[PDB]
This record gives structure tokens, sequence and C-alpha cells, in this order.
């Protein structure tokens, strides 16, 4: 029951955070040197 | 605030418009070249879109975009996206959203919105994202992490 602007914005937030976690995880996983 | 943000917005929007067969006038290492920043953003945007493009489907219809209501809808979406924090992924989502709004507006013969959206994006970057960007290593760091 969310207005369009909020529904879209929160979907962008969720996928944006997921995307962020993906790259953060890649850095930590490969920084032995 | 630097002119870098506007440069990134124009490059990114021009790039996304090119992927839809459109050409836009574009008018209206602790240190790296902006060319590398643009490239990193283009790449992140593409990976982001390939993974989640269903989220940008018919935004113009969903948000009932018209020239007179575009600004408000854009601002509300971006303000809520960053309501509880900022991070590089959300910034990529922000660029992707602006790109999709631009492409979909041209698709509906509302091409006048491209330069406007570009301006609203630059302004949001400089007035609400720049403080965080600078405190988090700047674009140089975005590249180090997403490049």
């Amino acid at each position: 029951d969310l207005r369009p602007e909020i529904r879209i914005a929160q979907e962008l937030r969720r996928i944006g955070d997921e995307f962020n976690e993906t790259y953060t995880r890649r850095v930590f996983a490969n920084d032995y040197r | 605030m630097s002119q870098s943000n506007r440069e990134l917005v124009v490059d990114f929007l021009s790039y996304k418009l090119s992927q839809k067969g459109y050409s836009w006038s574009q008018f209206s290492r602790e240190v790296i070249p902006m060319a590398a920043v643009k490239q990193a953003l283009r790449e992140a945007g593409d990976e982001f879109e390939l993974r989640y493009r269903r989220a940008f489907s018919d935004l113009t219809s969903q948000l009932h975009i018209t020239p007179g209501t575009a600004y408000q809808s854009f601002e509300q979406v971006v303000n809520e996206l960053f309501r509880d924090g900022v991070n590089w992924g959300r910034i990529v989502a922000f660029f992707s959203f602006g790109g999709a709004l631009c492409v979909e507006s041209v698709d509906k013969e509302m091409q006048v919105l491209v330069s406007r959206i570009a301006s609203w994006m630059a302004t949001y970057l400089n007035d609400h994202l720049e403080p965080w960007i600078q405190e988090n290593g700047g674009w140089d760091t975005f590249v180090d992490l997403y490049g």
C-alpha cells in the first residue's frame, strides 16, 4: 500500500545495498595482498 | 561541489541514452583521472542494470511522470533512497534511476526532461551527496572499490 515514489525508492535502496554488499565482500575476499 | 559530479552525470546519462539508440546534445593511486571514474560508473551501472533492470520497468507510468510533476517525483524517490544513509551502492542506484528516468522520458516524447533530470541529479550530488563522498575517499575511492 505504498505510494509509487516510496515503493520505488525502497526497492532501489534494497538492491543498492545488496549491490554494495557484493563489492564490499569482493574487496575483503581478495585483499591478502 | 566540484564540477566532477556534473561531468559524471552527463557522461552517465549520455551513455545510457546511447544504449537505447539516442544521441543527446549534453547541453543545458590516491589521484586518478575522471576518465577512470566515468568508466567505473558506466561499468557499475551496466552490472547493476543487468542484475536488476526489472526494477526500472515503466517508471514513467508508475510515477505518472509529466513535465509538471517530474521534479517532485524525482526528489521524493531520491530523498527516500538516502533517508537512512549513503553508500556507494545506493549512489549507483541513484545514477541508474536517473538514467532510466531519462531514457523512459525520451521514449514517451518527453525529451525536454533529459537536461532537467541532469540538472536535478547534479544538484543533488553537490548539495546532498558530496559531503559524504568527500568524507569517504571521494570518487577515487569509488573506483578503487568498484573499478
